[PDB]
RNA sequence: GAUUCACGCAGUGUUAACGUGCAAAUUACUUGUCAUAUUUGAGUAUAGGGGCGAAAGACUCAUCGAACUAUCUAGUAGCUGG
RNA sequence: AAGGUUCCUAAACAACAUUACUUGGAUUAGGGUGAAUCGAUCCUAAAUUACAGAUGGAAAUCCUUAAGAAAAGGAUUGAAAGGGAAUAAGAUUAAUAGUUCUUAAUCAAGAGAAAUGGUAACAUAUCAUGAACUUUAAAAUGGAGUGUGAAAAUCUACGGAAGAGUUCUCUUUUCUUCUUAACAAAAGUAAAUUCCACUGAAAUGAAUCAAUCAGAGAAGUGGAAUUUAUUGGCUUUGUAAGAAAUUCAAUGAAUUGUGGUAUUUUUGCAGUCUUCAUAAAAAUUAAAGGGAAUCUUUUGCUCGUACUAAUAACCGCAACAGGUCUCCAAGAAGCAAAAUCUUUAGUUAAAUAGAAUAACGCAGGUAAGGGAAGUCGGCAACAUAGCUCUGUAAGUUAGCAAGAAAGAGUAGCUCUGGUGAUCGAAUCAGAACUUUAAAGGUUAGGGGAAUCCGACUGUUUAAUAAAAACAUAGCAUUCUGAUAAAUCUAAAAGGUUCAUUACAGAAUGUGAUUUCUGCCCAGUGCUCUG
RNA sequence: CACUCAUUUCGUUAAAUGUUA
């Protein structure tokens, strides 16, 4: 259909090739499904910036603003997880 | 369009009447007469209007006690 | 075709001034006043739209018989039965879970 | 002349907070003995959006630690946190993602959100979107801790100041371009009265000292003093660096 | 308006029944020099005010 | 208004004391009995005119009796 | 915060009409715009070296490069008129 | 809202409405506004104001639940468009009527050891107890777009009853009426959604305009609930034909079926999309957990209610071509709520006319041959214009340019075929023949080639400047760890951003994208960990 | 330098602070 303008093909003409890639990758990860952390399922939809509900499974998720989890979220969790043993183990 | 039109859209009031000098002088938003000074306990008086002054003063209505008073 | 007025000094296409235009005796149309569409009672928990409780304002709910705004069970008008069946489950797993677990284990 | 913009700014007449639709003041729980020495679980009820701040929020119910009935709080979701699920708040609560634990029970290196600057303040720092701040070292001598802002600066707190473990939730929220300045007009929906700025050198001398003459343009240094008077303090205020730094 | 308040209604009535003229015999009394009421008014030429 | 349904509950209306007036309607084809109670006014289609007859004796001497037609009173 | 037409609104041109006017700013045609940075009512908030301003020294009751009103005040005038 | 008696009637016409008036929104005198159910009253919103306290030389300011021996928890006011107990039809008046009258209803406040059924979802004309306390739900929540249920209006099929129109030319014809409320009932019968029971789906199925869904269980079969403008959505029934409509006779008689896979409006519903926007509260109501204790009848107070709501009742000095918030809404034709014509309703008066038909005007037109030579300048006018088919360049941020440009067709009449359901929809394609050779009555883009500026949508000097000016997104700089930064105040347990916390707050410059931002710290600023 | 006792900034329903047991 379009070649490579394929989800800002609504902005038409008027933004700027440059901001007008930066902002569609954005928004493919913001409108996109995902995987539900509880029951697995690909069900997982944003509502509001940094609310994501999980549609077939009745679960209400904080995430990041455009992605369900953020690479700097990730990293947190690992880190306090880590943290935890050692504190649990001696 | 300053002039003759805009004036096409003036009907809501500013001032009504006031309860205790009786003039369309109570402003509505501000909640206060603008002739007598209403809540204000004191009636409003100013030196500058003299001509305000003898409007509405002692004597210039009915004297309804101190006509008796001062004969007597 | 018959155009109509209001009735009362509502001049405004408010949510409390909704009006049904209904065909009367010798042709003329009259002016009613309808009702405004009402939500239901929800679960507590999950805020799903309970059954066997009517959508009505909430005054009307006191003209209703006593079984039309309730349902025959626990938390029935408050809790689904989903809600209450892992109210049961909960409540049942975790003392006897408690009862092995510590208490004389 | 006239008074600047940044002037008429201090009465609040106009610029007052859009805060109409505000869920309300999202902070701890109110510091009692329970959660001093002991422990107290919350249940997460619901996740939502609290109207002009960028991270949810998250209406979580401690049941009473006294009296019958419950404890309905308003927290700064963390990142992670799910509904129904338990949160434990005290000084013995396990180092899980959303707890809220005395910055002293934290290990050295952990992350850190909603952090207190005085105890039993309910919460000032790393409370906007994916903000964290970092544990550095305890000291226990004078029972203090040291923890990184989230602008980089270091401060030193009491060993007993709250926080919760964890990042807080929306992240990521400044990396999309606005491109419209519809969605600019939007994103103060709830906020002051500030976004469609006019120039200083596009105003009038009165106005503004950079209100300028025949050629739109300042005139004289724009790096000022801090103790320049309200009215003439527009510019940048005690800039040590200047320009496009390397 | 149609909606109004009670005191301000009876002064609305008032201000009808002032907008009268001088009775036939009161002008037929001895030295009398009033016979146009001088404070009258129509709602087409002087609006009230109040 | 009210209407009942079947000839047995008609008759223990009139012979209950709550009643005020009766008018007896007759059209083309049925006869309605309209009992005037105190908060409704209760009617019977009555498609019988011998069970019509029947109702018209049950009816109490000393209450208000109407019979309406193709005109009205 | 795509293109257009309509209900509405504006005011690009005629530098048309009128210019002791319908009007102390309007009329006609042409033109533009005609729902999300939209249009609009009521309530309410902000007041004069102040307010408000997508900034024209614009608007703040036909009054604005500092409103209106009253007092100081019969302000002073080497200047004009009698 | 504003006006305030302008409303209705009678007498009367001096003045007023640029002539006149027997007319009038004008003069004189009378008459007129009826509520338990409509509103105000009641609740709170943005906000507003008290006692005590804090502050001030003073006037007074601040605070609104914090400071209090005040208020179980926090005071006043704030909406005739927000929330809200409950009334309809017909008739009636010179004028008021969800207000009077007739009939029929509804609401509130009064008076006369604690049940069953179903596996279940859940169900039983009050039934079938349920205190303190706590919890939940309701009141009570954006917008776009698609599909669809129902009603009404319009159109139309079948069968008529009654009246009217045309009729020397025809027309079994054209037109009009054929209706029914609140509140309740339960013959018959729907659409959508969500749950429950049985069983367990792969050869994966189910389905929508689109989607979407399923072993945390699909499809199938059988059930439960709720929504659909009052009871229960529609037909039907009570009210209720006794009303009303249309006729006929001189008060009395006649009628008042059934349908439609059509269009529009209204009202719900179901899922889809969109937000760095997530789109009120309280009065007040119901339910739950807990287990303390052991049909008739009466009353329903206060205030508003007349009239205009505008080319004459309002604001502009006025019966001013200006301005001023809404509700209802027929036919033709068309994509269209466009222009044009008509029906119901309103009106023919709205700063006077008659004769004549000079110049010069204002408004609307046309024109031989030429075709911008006129002019500062194609100003003004002309011109193009709907729909279908073919075709469409450079450039480009690859999305566009684009309705590019360019070309052909279009009428009337008589036919044929395609698109469905178990008779019907306007839509499309094709073929003969005829003509004045067909979008054009009305409506209805002129196009192309370059250059400059602003990136774009948007805003602006009300009344000589609408733009290249302002805004904008993008880029960049500065300060600030909250007892802070900025900043209002004479002061202040004072105020604003701040219900906030660096992805934040505050102060600035440039102005989308692409490419690039060179050298200079002497001077004036600013800064230093000196 | 050490303390708190005026003073500053706070938080709560002034709801287990400090020392023993």
């Amino acid at each position: 259909r379009t070649k490579k303008v394929g989800i800002v093909g609504k902005y038409g003409t008027r933004y700027g090739a440059s901001l007008r890639k930066v902002i569609k990758k954005i928004e493919i990860a913001q409108h996109s499904k995902y995987v539900c952390p509880f029951c697995c399922k690909e069900a997982v939809r944003r509502t509001a910036c940094g609310i994501w509900e999980c549609k077939g499974c009745g679960k209400q998720i904080a995430g990041g603003a455009y992605t369900l989890s953020t690479i700097s979220g990730a990293t947190v969790r690992s880190t306090v997880r880590r943290l935890r043993d050692a504190k649990n183990s001696q | 369009t300053k002039g003759t039109s805009c004036r096409g859209t003036r009907h809501n009031k500013t001032h009504i009447l006031c309860k205790r000098c009786g003039k369309r002088s109570w402003h509505l938003q501000k909640q206060r007469c603008a002739s007598c000074g209403y809540p204000d306990a004191k009636m409003r008086q100013y030196a500058w209007g003299y001509k305000a002054l003898r409007r509405r003063t002692q004597g210039t209505g009915r004297m309804r006690h101190l006509k008796i008073a001062l004969k007597r | 075709a018959v155009r109509v007025t209001y009735v009362r000094k509502h001049s405004y296409n408010t949510k409390s001034n909704g009006i049904r235009i209904v065909k009367t005796a010798g042709g003329n149309m009259t002016v009613q006043h309808r009702q405004k569409i009402s939500n239901g009672v929800r679960c507590g928990d999950c805020g799903c739209v309970l059954a066997g409780i009517r959508h009505i304002r909430p005054h009307q709910y006191g003209w209703l018989g006593k079984s039309k705004r309730t349902v025959t069970r626990a938390y029935g008008g408050v809790k689904c039965h989903k809600c209450v069946q892992k109210k049961i489950l909960r409540a049942f797993l975790i003392n006897e879970h408690n009862l092995i677990k510590l208490a004389a284990a | 002349g006239r008074r600047t913009l940044s002037q008429r700014k201090g009465r609040g007449s106009i610029f007052k907070s859009r805060s109409h639709h505000k869920l309300g003041v999202a902070q701890h729980r109110a510091i009692d003995f329970f959660e001093r020495h002991s422990t107290v679980r919350g249940l997460v009820k619901s996740i939502e959006h609290d109207p002009g701040r960028g991270a949810p929020l998250a209406r979580v119910v401690f049941r009473n630690p006294r009296q019958y009935g419950l404890d309905k709080e308003l927290f700064i979701c963390a990142e992670g946190l799910y509904s129904g699920q338990y949160i434990y708040c005290g000084s013995k609560a396990s180092l899980h993602i959303g707890n809220v634990l005395p910055i002293g029970q934290c290990p050295e290196g952990t992350v850190v959100c909603n952090v207190e600057s005085k105890p039993g303040d309910r919460g000032i720092i790393a409370r906007a979107s994916g903000n964290y701040a970092t544990v550095i070292s305890h000291n226990a001598d004078n029972e203090t801790t040291r923890i990184r802002l989230p602008s980089g600066a270091k401060k030193t707190l009491k060993s007993n100041c709250r926080a919760m473990v964890g990042i807080i939730a929306g992240g990521g929220r400044t990396e999309k371009p606005i491109l419209k300045a519809g969605v600019a007009y939007r994103m103060y929906k709830a906020k002051r009265t500030t976004w469609p700025r006019v120039r200083g050198v596009a105003m009038n001398p009165v106005d503004h000292p950079h209100g300028g003459g025949n050629h739109q343009h300042v005139g004289h240094p724009t790096t000022l003093k801090r103790s320049s008077p309200p009215g003439q303090k527009a510019g940048k205020v005690a800039a040590r660096r200047t320009g496009l730094i390397r | 308006t149609g909606h109004k308040g009670f005191s301000y209604k009876l002064k609305l009535g008032k201000k009808i029944h002032q907008n009268r003229g001088v009775p036939q015999w009161f002008r037929m009394k001895t030295g009398n020099t009033i016979n146009y009421n001088f404070k009258r008014r129509h709602w087409n030429r002087r609006k009230m005010g109040m | 208004p009210k209407q009942v349904q079947e000839f047995k509950q008609i008759l223990k209306l009139l012979k209950s004391g709550s009643i005020r007036a009766v008018r007896v309607k007759t059209n083309g084809e049925n006869t309605k009995f309209k009992v005037r109670c105190a908060k409704y006014l209760y009617t019977y289609i009555c498609a019988d005119k011998a069970k019509a007859e029947e109702l018209k004796k049950a009816i109490p001497k000393d209450i208000h009796v109407v019979e309406i037609a193709k005109k009205a009173p």
